[PDB]
Formats: C-alpha cells, sequence, structure tokens
C-alpha cells in the first residue's frame, strides 16, 4: 500500500517562536541552578524546568565565545515541526547571552534510557528514521544534521524517537549534492569516513551516523569504549565479530523475550550495515532506509 | 563490505 512520507503540522498555523526574557528562565531555573541542570555540554548546559505556564521545558544555556550554535539552530529545527523532531518552543537573545528553550521529553536522551523492549526499539529506529528523512528529503535547503547520536535522540512520553541538538545543522542547497565547512566536527565512532578525508558533509553523511544509532539499538552497547570492542568503534566490533556469529552481537534482552524474533532482528541488522558502507553513494537515503523496515514487517 | 552482507544474509536463511 502506499504510504505518504510527509504530513506533519502545516507550519502558517502552528505556534510562532515566543521571544522569552532573560529574567524569566533565570527564575525558573531556580537560578541556572545546578541541580536543575539535566546537560552537561558542548555547546552548552541544559537546565530542566517548569516556565510560569507549567509547561514543562528544557533549557539550553549557550556559552559566549570572545552566535553560531545558536543561529544554526534558530535556522533549522525553529523553523520546522514534526512528530519525530524535538519541539523548540521558544529562544531568549540578551547583549551576549543565547538562550534556547524546547519542550521536555519525559524521558530524555535515548543513550540515558540504555528499559525497552523490541517492539519499542523499532519504533524508536522508524520515527529517529522518519525525522531525519524530514530534514533531508522535506526541506529545502536541505537540512544536514552533522550530529546524530544517541544523546541527540530524545524519547518523549509514549517514548516516540524525536531527533535533537540542531547547533551543528547546516542548510544545503537542493541542488548541490555536498556542502562546504571548515572544520571537522563530529561525536566519536560516529563520524563517517569521508569526513576525516575532506571538508565536507552531506545528507549521506547523515545516514552513516544513523546506522550506527541503529547498532546501539541492535546490541544495546555504547557506540565506543566497551570492554568486548577491544580496539575499535562498534562499527569495527559488529564488522568483525559478524563470522565468527552474528547473532551473539544483539542485546541479550531482546533475545531473552523471545527467540521468534531472531530473524527480525537479523534483518534490521542489514540495513544498518547499509547505511554504514564506506562509500556514501551506496548509502540508501533516509527515505529507502523507511521502505527498508515496512518490506522487513511483511 | 560486500562480504560482510553476505555474510549476514547467509545467517539470515540458516535460521
Ligand atoms: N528538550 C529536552 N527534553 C529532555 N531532555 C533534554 C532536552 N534537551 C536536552 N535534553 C537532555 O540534554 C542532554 C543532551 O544535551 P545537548 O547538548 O543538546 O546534547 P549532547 O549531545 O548530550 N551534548 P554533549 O553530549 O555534552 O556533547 C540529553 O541527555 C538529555 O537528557
Amino acid at each position: 500500500d502506499l504510504e505518504v512520507l510527509f504530513q506533519g503540522p502545516h507550519m502558517a498555523f502552528e505556534k510562532p517562536l515566543r521571544k522569552l526574557t532573560f529574567a524569566d528562565l533565570l527564575q525558573a531555573t531556580n537560578g541556572f541552578h545546578n541541580d536543575s541542570l539535566i546537560g552537561s555540554g558542548g555547546f552548552g548546559d541544559v537546565y530542566k524546568a517548569i516556565l510560569k505556564d507549567g509547561s514543562a521545558v528544557a533549557i539550553k544555556k549557550l556559552i559566549h565565545v570572545s552566535d553560531r550554535e545558536f543561529m544554526a539552530e534558530m535556522e533549522t529545527i525553529g523553523k520546522i515541526k514534526h512528530r519525530n523532531l524535538v519541539p523548540l518552543l521558544g529562544y531568549c537573545k540578551v547583549g551576549d547571552e543565547r538562550l534556547l528553550v524546547y519542550e521536555f521529553m519525559k524521558y530524555g536522551s535515548l543513550e540515558d534510557v540504555l528499559k525497552l523492549n523490541w517492539s519499542t526499539r523499532r519504533k524508536i529506529a522508524i520515527g529517529s528514521a522518519r525525522g531525519l528523512a524530514f530534514l533531508h528529503h522535506n526541506c529545502s535547503p536541505h537540512i544536514i544534521h552533522r550530529d546524530m547520536k544517541s544523546s541527540n535522540v530524545l524519547l518523549d512520553e509514549n517514548l516516540e524517537a524525536r531527533v535533537s541538538d540542531f547547533g551543528m545543522a547546516r542548510l544545503m542547497s537542493a541542488m548541490d549534492t555536498h556542502l562546504s565547512v571548515s572544520t571537522l566536527a563530529g561525536t566519536p565512532g560516529y563520524v563517517p569516513p569521508e569526513y576525516y578525508q575532506s571538508f565536507r558533509c552531506s545528507t549521506k553523511g547523515d545516514v552513516y551516523s544513523y546506522g550506527v544509532v541503529l547498532l546501539e539499538l541492535l546490541t544495546g552497547k555504547r557506540p565506543t569504549d566497551s570492554p568486548d570492542f577491544g580496539d575499535n568503534n562498534l562499527v569495527g566490533w559488529v564488522k568483525q565479530h559478524a563470522k565468527l556469529r552474528i547473532s551473539d552481537v544483539f542485546d541479550p534482552e531482546l533475545m531473552k523475550e523471545d527467540p521468534a524474533l531472531e530473524i527480525e532482528l537479523l534483518q534490521h541488522l542489514k540495513v544498518a550495515v547499509a547505511c554504514l558502507d564506506d562509500r556514501a553513494w551506496r548509502r540508501p537515503t533516509m527515505v529507502q532506509v523507511m521502505a527498508m523496515f515496512k518490506e522487513i514487517q511483511a | 563490505m560486500e562480504e560482510l552482507q553476505a555474510a549476514i544474509q547467509a545467517a539470515i536463511a540458516h535460521c
């Protein structure tokens, strides 16, 4: 049957970003207090809070060097709504202060939460896939996220995926195949091969980073620095381990609930590897990844 | 690469 991929919120009727006063966020974080801290950060610290509306938010205090990550976020996630993208609700810009206020996502990031069975994990892979295809295939210019990872997948009340952290994000004209940057930005164990060779990002880069995050869901392990790995990231630990046995790489917890999903779990691993191809052009688009997951389920 | 993906399909077929 025929799917329509993107039928999320019409933007014209959507709540605009609320420009928030500093004093407001200062009071609600109880003084940007350490106990109100959720996120010790690359680009800022993240404070849990409740506004004067009663609405739960997560506030990102961005660190002022002597405002690119602010503007990266305003120009991309601040312009768009989708069920699988975190809702940026408002912002604050005073003097040299740049704050970003998000809807608070009840179960925090996926990494922290890794308390969820297989049906719940595939719901996370698919929903996280869908949100990355939004960025690639349904925005123009395309959005290249440039930092996909477990801690950048948040989880709501119903445990659906919500792609997060757009501080790295970049707009790329639909007419272009790549975009040229200045530095190598990434999170260790997530960085695609060709980014080490060139200062260029692409949507195909995001596809690589995506697959790693699929392994995390398959195997239940961190992407780097776990006891079994030895020398390599889990891209290496999955790639070599295979010939020995494939089904051993899977998270015990999934396998333990049922011997019947042994096969449903293998095919999802075929998708993840395809994303992890060393030649960008051979990788599925986030839209092909979605069809891959849907074929599997019939 | 080709090997790895082929290896995975071998496995799936078997099961
Ligand atoms: N809207 C939100 N709702 C709930 N939790 C959030 C929200 N935004 C951020 N977080 C939390 O903040 C953490 C991520 O902060 P952020 O800087 O945006 O990403 P990050 O990758 O973890 N940064 P870092 O790991 O230090 O390089 C996650 O573990 C979440 O617990």
